[PDB]
């Protein structure tokens, strides 16, 4: 509370050089982010507190009820520091001290182990990571699988010619119309 | 095998299934919207009359007539976008019907994977389903080949085919099927020296 | 983020906002439709092959020199020569918008394995011709594969062999000019430069909009509650909530129009990759001016680049016919 300039954030020290008459510094969005303390004349810097988004990984309710929350776009060395009482908007803080935390490019994951082997995607995450429910059952996070690798023998003088064939039938579905309505 | 494949699971018909879902769900939000007060005294209309006189009720009823109208405006705009999407999908179906049904299409990977022979249409709720019939080569074998052959000091080329030899004698055969044949001038044509 | 953008770090603004209903539970729903869609378009253009083929170490294709577009092991990334120029030609403190809840998410397929698909398509179209797009791959000598393409154009296959040395030199020189010519003019990447511009410029207007008064006294929420009584402070605030909120629904509407347009372009690109790469198309000008022979794909930021190879007749002479 600086002469009525109420707000909320974390205050640090800055090297900005206010002129003798200048007191407040604004930004592109036209809001206060630089104030000078009335008693001791120093140039503080104001930035809002940390935040982010929450996403939950879960199989169907028919399967097990285990879950694994996600915190989008935040360094994962921050929310474990918030292990106290009544400091975060979510109240299910039992998972703050959950399973082995894992760090990704889109935040960090709580409740899964980063296995080595790779399968096709089941639950998209981001940056080539997809979680799944494998086998004694558990939730795991792994890396993309682009399909089985193969090589074709190329030579200056050789050719392959099929000696047989097969006939297959493939389906295809396309929408044509939607429900007519009026109001 | 197509009989049980359709009934094997439930996510096979996902494309048509969510079309009706995306319309009914939009209606529910529109219906439930009118219960919002929009910050005024009361959501329901007639209640806001007996509780006030007839001078400041206008600002208290304007909010209940713009929100009930602006929300309706938002829903209509959503329909326009989806209509502009179905129109693009419907035209593709007409092109598929005009090519993969009434004829044989040379365009690759357009009427099913692999070489295309014919397709059959089937009706569906708010959609159509095709059955592409395709031809796929089976197992093959390695071979030794040469581009041209020089016999009378002159080169010859396969008229329709490719030269092939099993290590003992040379033959010419089809591109997509193994049917070796004896070399033949009527099966080839001469052009230029073989040097 | 709904609440923070409208009611910045304010508790008395939030509860008043709750009276407006479920207006912005649609924004989470609507935007996620776009987010999921963008992870589908990329998967519908590069993922048409389920076998990751690799090029042989030997690069002697009867004289043709493909080393220009093959991946380079020396570079830490598996990016070819041409693919590296594209990244340098595309430009992606401005990231202070994080403080107003304007988050940006990363794509599912990051750039590193995107080129891996491109390597697979390039490798499988030079050792197996086009048969690998219809089932089992079949190896064919590249020097004689061109004979089939010439047959499709209309010229007999004999013509190719008589000028094998001449045709290779002319094609090899052609690809060399592409490297410098791409970086010669600055408007070559215009169709991609505007995409990153539009999707970045529009955010600035959204941030700058909340600095307007919209008929109130001040543009900051804190002073109003600390200077005016609660009975009528709801009048000025209501004049401001409807201001910012309306400016937000405009932004989401713009996104839908652009998203509905990109899909109409990705599908066209998918057909181009399916036809002009995995086979020879008889359509005119669909895969470049002149008679079509082949084409190679190259990855790019938020797009793809094609390299069509076409046949064009040179000088002629007039005759008399019956
Ligand atoms: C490559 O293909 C050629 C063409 O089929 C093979 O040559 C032919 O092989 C058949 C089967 O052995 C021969 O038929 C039999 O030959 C014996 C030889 O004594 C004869 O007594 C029988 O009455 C019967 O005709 C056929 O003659 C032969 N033709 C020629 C021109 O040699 C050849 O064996 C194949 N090479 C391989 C598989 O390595
Ligand atoms: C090409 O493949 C077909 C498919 O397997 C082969 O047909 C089989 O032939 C055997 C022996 O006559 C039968 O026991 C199988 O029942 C056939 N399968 C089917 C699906 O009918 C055919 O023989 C193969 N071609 C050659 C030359 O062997
Ligand atoms: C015989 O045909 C095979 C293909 O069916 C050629 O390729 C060999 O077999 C498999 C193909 O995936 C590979 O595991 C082998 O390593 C391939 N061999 C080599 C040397 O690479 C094979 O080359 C052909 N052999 C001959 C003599 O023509
Ligand atoms: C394919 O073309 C490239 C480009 O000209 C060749 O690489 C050049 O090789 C010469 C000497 O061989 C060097 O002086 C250049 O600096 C190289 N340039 C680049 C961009 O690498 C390459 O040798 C050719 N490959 C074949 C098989 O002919
Ligand atoms: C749950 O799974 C079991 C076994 O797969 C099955 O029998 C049951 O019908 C499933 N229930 C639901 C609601 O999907
Ligand atoms: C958090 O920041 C530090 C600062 O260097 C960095 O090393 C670390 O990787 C960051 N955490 C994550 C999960 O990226
Ligand atoms: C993956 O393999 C490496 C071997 O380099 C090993 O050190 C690591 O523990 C493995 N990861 C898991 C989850 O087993
Ligand atoms: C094909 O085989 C090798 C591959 O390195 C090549 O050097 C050789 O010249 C070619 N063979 C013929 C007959 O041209």
């Amino acid at each position: 509370n600086f002469n009525g300039l109420k707000g909320t954030g974390v205050l640090t020290e800055s090297n900005k050089k206010f002129l003798p008459f200048q007191q407040f510094g604004r930004d592109i969005a036209d809001t206060t982010d630089a104030v000078r303390d009335p008693q001791t004349l120093e140039i503080l810097d104001i930035t809002p507190c940390s935040f982010g988004g929450v996403s939950v990984i879960t199989p169907g309710t028919n399967t097990s009820n285990q879950v694994a929350v996600l915190y989008q776009g935040v360094n994962c060395t921050e929310v474990p520091v918030a292990i106290h009482a009544d400091q975060l908007t979510p109240t299910w803080r039992v998972y703050s001290t959950g399973s082995n935390v894992f760090q990704t490019r889109a935040g960090c994951l709580i409740g899964a182990e980063y296995v080595n082997n790779s399968y096709e995607c089941d639950i998209p995450i981001g940056a080539g990571i997809c979680a799944s429910y494998q086998t004694s059952q558990s939730i795991i996070a792994y890396t993309m699988s682009l399909g089985a690798e193969n090589s074709v023998a190329y030579s200056n003088n050789s050719i392959a010619i099929p000696t047989n064939f097969t006939i297959s039938v493939t389906t295809e579905i396309l929408p044509v119309s939607m429900t007519k309505t009026s109001v | 095998k197509i009989q049980d494949s359709l009934s094997s699971t439930a996510s096979a018909l996902g494309k048509l299934q969510d079309v009706v879902n995306h319309n009914a769900q939009a209606l529910n939000t529109l219906v439930k919207q009118l219960s919002s007060k929009f910050g005024a005294i009361s959501s329901v209309l007639n209640d806001i009359f007996s509780r006030l006189d007839k001078v400041e009720a206008e600002v208290q009823i304007d909010r209940l007539i713009t929100g009930r109208l602006q929300s309706l405006q938002t829903y209509v705009t959503q329909q326009l976008i989806r209509a502009a999407e179905i129109r693009a999908s419907a035209n593709l179906a007409a092109t598929k019907m005009s090519e993969c049904v009434l004829g044989q299409s040379k365009r690759v990977d357009f009427c099913g994977k692999g070489y295309h022979l014919m397709s059959f249409p089937q009706s569906a709720p708010h959609g159509v389903v095709f059955l592409h019939v395709t031809y796929v080569p089976a197992q093959e074998k390695n071979f030794t080949t040469a581009p041209a052959i020089c016999h009378d000091g002159k080169a010859h080329f396969p008229r329709e085919g490719v030269f092939v030899s099993n290590g003992t004698h040379w033959f010419v055969t089809q591109r997509n099927f193994y049917e070796p044949q004896i070399i033949t001038t009527d099966n080839t044509f001469v052009s230029g020296n073989c040097d | 983020d709904c609440t923070m953008y409208i009611c910045g770090d304010s508790t008395e603004c939030s509860n008043l906002l709750l009276q407006y209903g479920s207006f912005c539970t649609q924004l989470k729903r609507a935007l996620t439709g776009i987010a999921v869609e963008q992870d589908k378009n990329t998967q519908e253009v590069f993922a048409q092959v389920k076998q990751i083929y690799k090029t042989p170490p030997i690069k002697y294709f009867g004289g043709f020199n493909f080393s220009q577009i093959l991946p380079d092991p020396s570079k830490p990334s598996k990016r070819s020569f041409i693919e590296d120029l594209l990244f340098n030609k595309v430009t992606l403190l401005i990231c202070a918008q994080k403080f107003k809840g304007l988050t940006v998410l990363p794509p599912l397929l990051t750039d590193e394995m995107i080129a891996q698909y491109t390597s697979a398509l390039l490798a499988g179209t030079i050792t197996s011709g086009w048969t690998f797009g219809a089932g089992a791959a079949l190896q064919i000598p590249f020097a004689m594969q061109m004979a089939y393409r010439f047959n499709g154009i209309g010229v007999t296959q004999n013509v190719l062999y008589e000028n094998q040395k001449l045709i290779a030199n002319q094609f090899n020189s052609a690809i060399g000019k592409i490297q410098d010519s791409l970086s010669s003019t600055a408007s070559a990447l215009g169709k991609l430069q505007d995409v990153v511009n539009h999707n970045a410029q529009a955010l600035n207007t959204l941030v700058k909009q909340l600095s307007s008064k919209f008929g109130a006294i001040s543009s900051v929420l804190n002073d109003i509650f600390s200077r005016l009584d609660k009975v009528e402070a709801e009048v000025q605030i209501d004049r401001l909530i409807t201001g910012r909120l309306q400016s937000l629904q405009t932004y989401v509407t713009q996104q839908l129009i652009r998203a509905a347009e990109i899909r109409a372009s990705a599908n066209l690109a998918a057909t181009k990759m399916s036809e002009c790469v995995l086979g020879q198309s008889k359509r005119v000008d669909f895969c470049g001016k002149g008679y079509h022979l082949m084409s190679f794909p190259q990855s790019a930021p938020h797009g793809v680049v094609f390299l069509h190879v076409t046949y064009v007749p040179a000088q002629e002479k007039n005759f008399t016919t019956a």
